[PDB]
């Protein structure tokens, strides 16, 4: 288990790591989070109490390197650094556990949510959907935009989602318009899975990601790349089977996670409805149905 | 985006401009099966393709072979129609290619919208006119030639005949339309107004019979109180 210590908590602030939260008060004694489980990405998040404006968090990787939280006043932010230091590092980390200054990483023992959340999700893939290398996590917020939105305005402070349209030529083979259009299975398996993802794993950890950040950031854009994914799926005929089941866990434990009280703007009406009752996979995600209609019956 | 009465005069602009109507694309009779159930013959049909400000129609013959041994035809037609509008503009030099292809149907859009991903320059609208261009196959001539086609085949038309030598294609246009309502509203007593009198002929190059300017007013009225009678008739007013 490894720890995520701060220099101190000046400013009040909402915490978040992974599916929990808790509060700080300004300049209350808190030096950081302990025994969070080694093996899963996380992300660590935050909302100003003066200005819920910008949630802003860190999505990273205890195994690749020792890191911290340093508010910078001048840039009005917690901000995540890695100590190279290590036996410093130790020496420091030691002292604030010994003075019980952090908050237990919260893990129920029969609870697997944050790993269902984040099965296929990698720090290396990340990576590459959030550029700024010299730095081994990836910091977003709610106003990032996407690649794509980009094209509908840094280039630096993007989310580089894959870009998905199903009116383009890459989605559409000259003379199969009106197969390719209706039936999506050549984007999805050729273009997509053969071509660009090269396997299922990284389609499916790119979703998780987009569906992670769309919660905990309501980055607009991370919300459209999540139910774009989700759909191509859906609007394919020929998926394999094991890729059906486990979008169906997938989705399972993402409509299951979902604040009740933001689902009105984190789930599109359209789309799921197209793809509980209407598409190719209709009858094929018997698990994200039936809580989808059990728990956001008004939705559909 | 759409196309309703604000913007009536781009028609006759000089952006190159083309209707597309897919109503007459699939056509069947419904019948009773020896055995008492329901069956559908299809019948051969065509793609209503205008540009509006020179009167050109571009009338493609869709044969009922296109349809053998395929499923879901209303869906596959406005595919159909929509590849044939694309062929039709990948045939056309560049200096005649539309700006701009106005559907008359919204399910026309996304269909034409994939088949046209090639011109992305070119702008693929829906309108909010009620255009009456289903009447097209009320045109003795065009249904003649329909009826008889044995393959698919395009006809060439100018459905505005000669009238552009006197009138503006704005005026041309509306006569057009008003003679489409009528024929759509009722076909027998439109078709008994044009074509009782002999002193006014057709001419063989022509799809409309040659009426005067001040015969064509009269016509003209005529129409209009043809569509005003038949809306009491139906609405009793
Ligand atoms: C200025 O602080 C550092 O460079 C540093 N290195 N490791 C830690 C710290 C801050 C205190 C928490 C853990």
């Amino acid at each position: 288990m490894n720890t995520v210590p701060f220099t101190s908590a000046p400013i009040e602030v909402t915490i978040g790591i992974d599916q929990y939260s808790f509060n700080v008060k300004e300049n209350q004694p808190f030096h950081g989070i302990k025994d969070i489980p080694i093996g899963h990405v996380h992300v660590i998040h935050f909302q100003h109490a003066d200005n819920s404006s910008m949630r802003y968090g860190y999505w990273f990787d205890c195994r690749m390197g020792n890191f911290y939280i340093q508010y910078d006043p001048k840039d009005g932010l917690y901000k995540m650094m890695e100590e190279r230091d290590g036996a410093k590092f130790e020496n420091i980390v030691h002292n604030f556990k010994e003075r019980q200054m952090m908050v237990s990483y919260p893990k129920i023992d029969e609870d697997d949510t944050w790993y269902n959340l984040t099965e296929f999700v990698q720090m290396d893939k990340i990576r590459k959907i959030v550029r700024k290398d010299e730095n081994q996590f990836s910091y977003v917020d709610s106003s990032m935009t996407t690649v794509q939105e980009n094209e509908l305005s840094d280039p630096a402070h993007s989310l580089n989602y894959t870009v998905i349209n199903f009116k383009s030529r890459e989605a559409i083979r000259p003379g199969h318009e009106m197969e390719d259009f209706l039936d999506k299975s050549y984007y999805l398996n050729t273009v997509m899975l053969q071509g660009i993802f090269k396997n299922s794993s990284n389609y499916f950890g790119e979703l998780q990601f987009a569906f992670l950040n769309a919660m905990f950031f309501g980055n607009y854009g991370s919300s459209l790349q999540w139910h774009a994914m989700i759909e191509l799926i859906c609007s394919s005929a020929t998926v394999p089977k094991h890729m059906l089941d486990k979008l169906d866990e997938i989705l399972y434990y993402q409509i299951k996670t979902l604040p009740e009280q933001y689902s009105d703007i984190l789930l599109n009406e359209r789309v799921w409805n197209i793809c509980l009752y209407s598409s190719f996979q209709k009858n094929s995600l018997h698990n994200t149905e039936k809580i989808m209609e059990n728990k956001y019956p008004e939705l559909l | 985006g759409a196309m309703n009465s604000s913007n009536y005069a781009e028609l006759f602009n000089n952006d190159i401009k083309l209707f597309v109507d897919d109503t007459n694309v699939y056509r069947v009779t419904v019948h009773k099966t020896f055995e008492g159930n329901v069956a559908t013959k299809a019948i051969n049909g065509c793609i209503f393709t205008l540009n509006p400000k020179t009167g050109h129609l571009f009338l493609k013959i869709i044969h009922t072979s296109v349809w053998a041994g395929q499923k879901r035809l209303s869906q596959l037609a406005k595919w159909k129609t929509a590849e044939e509008v694309s062929a039709l503009v990948r045939s056309l030099p560049k200096e005649e290619q539309p700006k701009q292809i106005i559907v008359t149907r919204k399910a026309m859009l996304d269909p034409l919208e994939v088949h046209m991903l090639d011109f992305p320059n070119i702008a693929i609208r829906p309108t909010e006119l009620r255009l009456p261009f289903s009447a097209a196959m009320s045109i003795d001539k065009l249904s003649d030639v329909v009826m008889k086609a044995t393959e698919p085949q395009m006809v060439l038309f100018n459905i505005y005949d000669d009238w552009l030598d006197r009138i503006s294609s704005y005026t041309a246009f509306s006569r057009l339309t008003l003679l489409l309502r009528a024929l759509k509203t009722n076909e027998e007593s439109a078709k008994m107004i044009l074509l009782s009198d002999p002193t006014i002929t057709i001419k063989s190059y022509h799809l409309w019979p040659s009426f005067t300017d001040e015969q064509w007013i009269t016509i003209e009225s005529q129409m209009r109180d043809l569509i005003l009678t038949e809306y009491g008739r139906k609405y009793n007013v």
